């Protein structure tokens, strides 16, 4: 229960931190994902 | 009596609003148990799989500090996404050898990774031969393209 | 409890896989992502790009081989290295049970 | 960072080559390379 | 939410990326675009003896 | 890969080409929301996309 207090605190320190993750994580998978998608590879732009 | 009068009233009240929660959530845990016991042994492995290549890829981000590098040598690509034949799935499965788990870990004396299929609308297992891509011209005015679509390359 | 160990620094690479979190913010500036491009046309591995599975597979493979190359810094030879699926001793896979 | 890296601008990625080399034979060569500037190491 | 709706297809779609035969993965370089377009041939991605099924 | 405008990337439903950012700023922005392909389905390209 000790070791737990101390993860669960180090862990709710974060909670912002992890409700940021989870925000942008669904906020841009769909969009990053989409390029592997027309076949079985994922297009690049090379502006070079 | 005074303090059993509390502590009923209120461990009362907790479990009034506390139980039926608890309850469906035990309830709805029992696939997700099975599910997750099912998959036991392609844990520990794959745990410390991904921790023995995190330094490898580390390496190669930071080796420079302002780039990445990579070999690229040219290679063919496979045939585009078909509309029907090839939408996603999400009925995987299994692991390797039909069961779940990890391989040996890849060395150079083994270097390929053996090929896994899984039910999930695409695939590039028969590509064990060189072809001619089946949509080899196209044209983006009328849609009208040569060749003929196929899951059989 | 196996795998406890390795879970932090597992924690760098099991969430974003073909990348490490460490190194993000240097690598990717912004839009785009810079890139080293090694454009490798050795014998080897054009060899491997398109003459594997045809009949010409040791055409130039074996020509590099007898030349000051050497099998171990080349890519290894897929016709030869016993990946786990069919190495000796049965299919080589780890199960934690 | 990598959520504005891919797939803002269109279907694709967004790769920059700042500098590239070229490997055949077992001599590099190469043909651009970009000391200073949006890739400087950091 | 849309994690858990959208991650399975990326993991499946960066599965099918890599190709055993010449490892790591492959990529493809891309008026909007150009009326015509080409696909001279598929390369060899995987052997007989690499596949192994789930 | 070889081959040349194979699939033709989509542009629907994306960011417009006139707010395209220069490759000199390293500069972070906000990421929008609701980007992805937007074509009916049709042609072989991103079949596997996120309508799908």
């Amino acid at each position: 229960l000790e070791q737990l207090r101390t993860v669960s605190d180090v862990l709710n320190e974060r909670k912002q931190d992890l409700a940021d993750i989870l925000t942008v994580a669904g906020k841009f998978i769909t969009s990053l994902a989409e390029a592997l998608a027309s076949g079985p590879y994922f297009k690049v732009m090379l502006v070079n | 009596l005074v303090a059993a009068v509390g502590f009923g009233n209120t461990g009362g009240d907790i479990f009034e609003r506390g139980g039926p929660y608890l309850v469906r959530g035990a309830q709805d845990l029992l696939p997700t148990s099975a599910l997750l016991d099912e998959y036991s042994p392609a844990l520990f492995c794959t745990i410390r799989n991904y921790h023995d290549a995190a330094p490898k890829l580390a390496g190669a981000l930071g080796g420079n500090g302002y780039s990445l590098l990579t070999n690229s040598l040219v290679v063919g690509v496979g045939n585009p996404y078909v509309y029907p034949d090839n939408l996603p799935r999400v009925n995987a499965k299994g692991g390797p050898e039909g069961r779940p788990g990890c391989w040996q870990p890849i060395t150079r004396d083994l270097w390929p990774f053996p090929y896994l299929v899984m039910d999930t609308g695409a695939s590039i297992a028969p590509y064990n031969h060189f072809e001619l891509g089946q949509p080899m011209f196209a044209e983006y005015v009328w849609g009208r393209q040569v060749g003929e679509n196929t899951i059989n390359p | 409890g196996r795998a406890a160990p390795y879970l932090v620094g597992a924690l760098k690479l099991i969430l974003t896989v073909p990348f490490n979190i460490d190194n993000i913010p240097k690598a990717i500036r912004g839009d785009y992502i810079n890139v080293s491009l090694k454009l490798d046309l050795t014998l080897s591995s054009v060899d491997n790009a398109f003459l594997s599975g045809t009949g010409v597979s040791g055409m130039l493979r074996a020509l590099e081989q007898a030349w000051g190359r050497d099998p171990a810094t080349m890519i290894p030879d897929v016709r030869f290295t016993p990946n786990p699926h069919d190495a000796p001793g049965g299919p080589l896979v780890e199960r934690g049970e | 960072i990598i959520g504005r890296a891919g797939g803002i601008y269109g279907d694709f990625f967004n790769f920059y080559a700042c500098d590239l080399t070229l490997k055949l034979n077992v001599r590099t060569v190469r043909i651009t390379t970009q000391p200073s500037g949006r890739c400087t190491p950091k | 939410e849309t994690g858990l709706h959208a991650y399975p297809n990326l993991a499946a779609n960066v599965l099918n990326i890599n190709s055993p035969n010449q490892g790591g993965i492959i990529g493809l370089p891309v008026f909007n675009y150009l009326p015509f377009g080409m696909n001279l041939a598929s390369t060899a991605m995987t052997l007989p003896k690499q596949i192994a099924y789930s | 890969g070889l081959g040349i405008n194979a699939p033709p990337p989509c542009l629907t439903g994306f960011l417009p080409a006139s707010q395209w950012r220069s490759p000199a700023d390293t500069r972070t922005e906000p990421l929008p929301s609701g980007l992805y392909c937007k074509i009916p389905k049709d042609a072989p390209n991103a079949v596997r996309g996120a309508r799908n």
